[PDB]
């Protein structure tokens, strides 16, 4: 239903369709993406993964910029600016940020006027102003057709999060600090290769970097009642796709055990937290979760308290597929949450409809 | 004491660094770098290795302008423009350009159109430039040759004792492959990469390629063209690349006979260049060992006494800048252009 | 109805066991199996597996003695002495031994002897087996061999097509190698092994080495030996394998000649047992993949139309599997036995 | 000094042995190890490693039982049980236990009684008696031939405790742990096969292994005045020989940044720590710690702290060489630790400890 594309095409602008397509409630579909690298990578890239595996889809190559998926067509882009990508001739209600280089609404922002209805965000944008979105915690929170390029934190806390939030939700807690697995990227070279950054530059798959976690702070972004206390590095370490923290956290609370906590896991987690938290009880590794979609993969066992209270709280988890998950997630979401409908002003009373197109009424001026 | 600078300089430059140190008198000053990468980077760059380890050598930077290795000062500009590098400044001899993207003569002489007077490249030299390899072709250079270029590591590896396999019994044919490493060149993860192979993550798959190797083989040796040639192999290693080639040889032999055809080679020529044994190493047991490789005499099987097996742990990072490096010497020495 | 019991509940167990869900039409009723390892292990370990995943196929059990999984309830035992290894209390009609350890006869006499009735060892039998192999090995073949085995995937896999070849073009010489991936045959760390390659942990070095392959071609292909012989590469890879052998095809020919014939073949018969492209497609795209192996088109050059290089990407473990499964199937057919 | 054998030829002793040959000052001597494996196999992999490369040094190959450390003549044995070889008659003065297999002293006890007339245990606790000795920490606290089984937990304790120790002594430890993920070996499986721990019954370096490891809590065994303060697990991952924890405990004291205590601890790193430690500052990785002789290395740049109480320890340490230089800390330790035959204070003349030496009766020792 929702108009949809992707800025650019990353394994994120491969993650999705995946799902997308894979989905069976998308009531939005996308119909372009911005691969410039032709259908014929586009359809390798994306029928081919490197840890899903090949897709299982007959995404098939319609002309080389209007492809196939399984008969469903959609058009492909192959540009890095959004100026000249048409999305208002593409209508698109929803793109989604596929050049990181956007840590800003306001390149978002150059789809929004160009027929971007909404700008799914992604990643952490740098750009604080987004009202920081998260699935469990203020996803529905979030505000329709209100500054409609939408944000989406870091997977790592992403899916941290809803855990993460859930244990101060259970407990209450003084603070906390971790360090997730950051799996091998390409972001690390595989080469020790010239770098704005000492540890990113590293030959990557071989040395395994502690590095910045503003995702922390995304806790509070989205934890407001959690400001402050959390933190956290950023283990940028050798794997394909998984990350895990634990979280060295003192537990406001008085100190029982994690069991109890992970029972209220069995049962937040049964609870909203379907989806996304998993507290399997076989202790199983990072292949264990690929391809499964629950979110957050904790591990009530493995788990710990120290004083009872300072809990040794693991989660093992993927970093794009559940992301990919995420995208969904605001997705249909938002897509209920587009009106569809009319309003009912009052183009006298609230002139500002009159004014909306009289927007040149000095019955308007407001703050101006 | 030859001026040189360096674009696209990297690791195999900073191997060439790191030999260009372990190359006690090194003849190449080379007090010039491009490298549009930051300072202390630069520096890590070469300072921190992953493969041989951070350079043993301590780094010093004079705060950010400049950074001095083992008492010397050294310069790295930084621009796209292939001339701007101001290579003038000190009328460089010879330049390095690691980004290989200009594989016409041009970007080289627009290396050379500002000071710069030399060159080599680890592409393959397309065409408008020599197809100069050690062992093979760094002879027939006269240092006249300015701008010439270093084609594949296996290129570069293979020529001086391939050579040598044609001499002792003549190659009916040959195929060759390498286990080439997994480099960023090849997309390490998935992105817009030309190979839908290369273009992959892969950190644990191979790459179906062909090489210079497959080509300069004529430009190197006339007669080794096509029923001489092969394909590469990208694959999931960081390290010294071995040589899968079998070659179709003339003159009917035994494994070994040509390994003793080719203990003299180390006995004569590969000495320092290659090397040869049968004692079982890994690609490790031949890091930053600067013979290119060491053929596995054993396993490099005879059959039918003609399609004989070629086999040989290469190093395609570290011989490839010393060759190279070496090859630098060369034009080092003899030094008129 | 095959009431059976594997031996080494490796990960061919799983993928037999996994291929015993896939492959359809089973009367493989392999009730037990053997692994000397800890069975509830071997549960989780059959449950969880890291390649193609966790056998999310969920499993029921009361007690250790009885074990049920997806209605075919399966019991398994951990022991050394196929002796000590009952296995008439099921009157067992086949076993395979993946342990690698039971290389010969005798142990699957010791299977047949506790109560076994059929064997084949997927691992080319040191000695006393005339090995069965489809493709090569499964026309002739004889349910009523109670002993029989199978080659390692390289040759399991590298026999038809060249066969073939050599059915259609001939071979005169060929040069086998494989991508052949690590597994428990080499220590992970550099543990004391017999082979010093296998010794050592190698984690990013390949073995050169030598699969039974250019061995058990005699068997399967009693023409191709000798001239038709190369090595095995045991790479630093858990996974799916390629094949890079280059022949001397006998007759003249050139790429695309044998790769419709190539196609036709699987187009009928390597149908499910291999199969040829030149889709660029790298391990991942080979997850559980059965048509053993697609040849490439493109690399897989021609010279002197003998000179013919060769590369595939091969299932060295499932579809190892499915080609230790398809006669395995068909001997629990013709049931003589 | 010392003649010294192993048991069996450990990694790590072939990793000490480049070390020993290496090594400045060996009062000891190793002459002997065991190889049921083929001294050339043996040889070739105590030459050849994988993570430091071959030996710079070209050990010679005489006779299958005694080849040369370039010229050093060491022999070999060829088993798993020491009551059939003699270190009496090899004189060995201490055996090393660079397996674990004799993970209980008795066990060790047949090698004291086969020759040993000390034993060094490359091995954490398992009963009681367990001589928990690390340098640095504990070192001068042994008891000259007291319990001649000695023992050096790995470094996922021997590494950690001293500025873990330091840290309280520095900051003051309330209660919490660290982890590491630690690197890929054999205790943990080569692919997914037979192994009590699902997870060390893995793939490893395509995985990770949070796994309990008592070493996070055995630091009391070394450091009880923090008993009730520990916890922790390991990661077994894609690493060689490596690995970093981050000991996040609520500290006793104020909650000032770590730099500072890190300062200190540049300090103890070049204090008790010297040679031990490095309050390393640049950001660096695990290659970055290759050859680590130190027995740890600290990144105070990015320790830090999240409410000041729990310590955001970034610090790293390589898991076996340094273990191996452990090895001689403790060692040439003992060395002074225990003066062998070099007995120039005899009193077995004149003075009761005669009989003693002569024989036990009625006598000078008649003890209990
Ligand atoms: N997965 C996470 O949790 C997370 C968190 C923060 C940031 N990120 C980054 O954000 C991206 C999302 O992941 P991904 O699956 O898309 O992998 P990805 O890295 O392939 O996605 C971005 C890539 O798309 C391409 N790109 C950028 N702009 C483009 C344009 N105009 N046109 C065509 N291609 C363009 C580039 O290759 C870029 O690297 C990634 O770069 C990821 O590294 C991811
Ligand atoms: N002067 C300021 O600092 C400032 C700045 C921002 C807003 N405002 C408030 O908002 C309005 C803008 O103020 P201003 O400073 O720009 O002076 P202004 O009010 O003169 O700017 C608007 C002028 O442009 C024309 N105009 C109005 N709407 C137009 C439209 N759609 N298209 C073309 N022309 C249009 C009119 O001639 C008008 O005089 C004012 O009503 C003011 O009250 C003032
Ligand atoms: N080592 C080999 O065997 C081999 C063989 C053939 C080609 N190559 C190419 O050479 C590189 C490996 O050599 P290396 O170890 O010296 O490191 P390197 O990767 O840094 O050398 C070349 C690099 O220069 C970079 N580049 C482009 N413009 C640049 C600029 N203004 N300034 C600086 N760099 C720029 C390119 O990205 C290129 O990858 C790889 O890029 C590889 O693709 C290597
Ligand atoms: N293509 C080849 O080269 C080839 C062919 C056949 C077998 N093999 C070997 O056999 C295995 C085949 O692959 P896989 O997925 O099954 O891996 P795998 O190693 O897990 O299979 C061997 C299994 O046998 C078990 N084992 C060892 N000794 C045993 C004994 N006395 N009794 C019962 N079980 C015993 C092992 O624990 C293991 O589970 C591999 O270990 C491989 O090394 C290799
Ligand atoms: N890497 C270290 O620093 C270290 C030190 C002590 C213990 N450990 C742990 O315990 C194991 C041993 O330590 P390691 O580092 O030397 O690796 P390792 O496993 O290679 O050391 C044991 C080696 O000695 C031999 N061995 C094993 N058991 C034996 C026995 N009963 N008798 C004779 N020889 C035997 C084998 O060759 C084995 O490789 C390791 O697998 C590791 O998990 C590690």
């Amino acid at each position: 239903k929702l108009k949809v594309a992707i800025n650019g095409f990353g394994r994120i602008g491969r993650n999705f369709l995946r799902c997308w397509h894979g989905r069976k409630d998308s009531p939005l579909d996308v119909v372009v993406v911005n691969d410039s690298g032709g259908v014929k990578s586009a359809t390798h890239l994306l029928k081919y993964d490197s840890i899903l595996g090949t897709f299982k889809a007959d995404v098939k190559i319609i002309d080389n910029e209007t492809f196939s998926i399984d008969g469903k067509p959609i058009k492909v882009v192959s540009n890095r600016d959004p100026l000249k990508l048409p999305w208002a001739e593409l209508g698109i209600d929803i793109v989604i940020e596929g050049t990181g280089v956007f840590v800003d609404g306001p390149g978002a922002g150059k789809h929004i006027q160009a027929g971007a209805k909404k700008v799914i965000i992604t990643a952490p944008a740098k750009g604080s102003d987004i009202p920081t979105y998260v699935v469990g915690v203020n996803e529905k929170d979030y505000g329709h057709d209100v500054a409609n390029i939408i944000s989406n934190a870091s997977c790592t806390t992403n899916c941290l999060a809803p855990f993460v939030k859930v244990l101060d939700e259970e407990l209450g807690i003084v603070k906390g600090t971790m360090t997730t697995t950051h799996s091998y990227t390409g972001d690390q070279r595989l080469l020790d290769a010239s770098h704005r950054d000492l540890r990113r530059a590293r030959a990557a798959a071989l040395n395994i970097v502690p590095t910045s976690t503003g995702a922390a702070k995304a806790v509070s972004l989205v934890l407001p009642q959690l400001k402050g206390k959390l933190n956290g590095i950023a283990l940028r370490v050798p794997t394909p796709n998984v990350s895990v923290v634990d979280l060295v956290v003192n537990i406001e609370k008085v100190g029982v055990t994690a069991e109890d906590v992970n029972n209220a896991f069995r049962k937040a987690a049964a609870g909203p937290l379907k989806g996304v938290l998993d507290v399997c009880d076989i202790p199983l590794v990072s292949v264990d979760f690929r391809c499964s979609d629950f979110s957050s993969t904790i591990d009530s066992s493995l788990t710990m308290v120290m004083g009872g209270d300072m809990v040794k709280v693991v989660a093992w988890y993927d970093n794009e597929w559940g992301y990919s998950q995420r995208v969904v997630d605001l997705a249909d979401l938002v897509a209920n949450k587009w009106p569809g409908l009319e309003g009912s002003v009052a183009s006298g009373d609230p002139l500002e409809d009159f004014c909306k197109d009289n927007p040149a009424d000095e019955e308007c001026k407001l703050y101006e | 004491k030859l001026k040189v600078a360096i674009n696209g300089f990297g690791r195999i430059g900073r191997n060439f660094l790191r030999c260009w140190h372990g190359r006690k008198d090194s003849p190449l000053d080379v007090v010039v770098i491009n490298d549009t990468g930051g300072v202390k980077q630069a520096s890590h760059l070469l300072k921190y290795d992953s493969i041989l380890g951070t350079f043993d050598a301590d780094v010093k930077t004079a705060g950010d302008s400049a950074i001095s290795v083992d008492g010397k000062v050294i310069k790295v500009v930084s621009d796209r423009n292939p001339v701007n590098l101001p290579w003038g400044d000190m009328g460089i001899d010879l330049v390095i350009e690691g980004t290989g993207v200009f594989v016409d003569r041009d970007g080289a002489g627009k290396h050379l159109q500002a000071g710069a007077k030399k060159v080599l490249i680890t592409a393959p030299g397309k065409g408008d430039i020599p197809t100069y390899v050690v062992g093979v072709n760094e002879e027939g250079y006269t240092h006249a040759d300015t701008i010439i270029s270093n084609a594949s590591c296996t290129t570069n590896c293979l020529a001086p004792f391939v050579k040598v396999l044609d001499q002792k019994f003549g190659i009916i044919k040959g195929t060759m492959t390498t286990t080439h490493s997994y480099t960023g060149d090849q997309r390490l993860l998935d992105a817009s990469h030309r190979d839908l192979r290369r273009a992959r993550a892969a950190c644990l798959n191979i790459v179906p390629t062909s090489t210079g190797a497959a080509k300069a083989v004529a430009l190197v040796l006339p007669n080794l063209k096509g029923k001489l040639n092969g394909i590469a192999l990208r694959v999931p290693t960081p390290n010294v690349s071995v040589v899968d080639l079998v070659v179709q040889v003339s003159k009917k032999t035994f494994a070994e006979e040509v390994n003793a055809a080719f203990r003299e080679s180390a006995d004569n020529e590969l000495k320092g260049i290659l090397s040869v044994c049968d004692e079982p190493l890994v690609s490790i047991d031949f890091r930053c060992t600067d013979v290119s490789s060491t053929i596995d005499s054993s396993l490099t099987m005879v059959m039918g006494d003609d399609m004989v097996k070629v086999i040989a742990w290469y190093d395609n990072e570290w011989g490839y800048s010393q060759r190279v490096v070496d090859l630098a010497d060369i034009v080092a020495n003899k030094w008129q252009a």
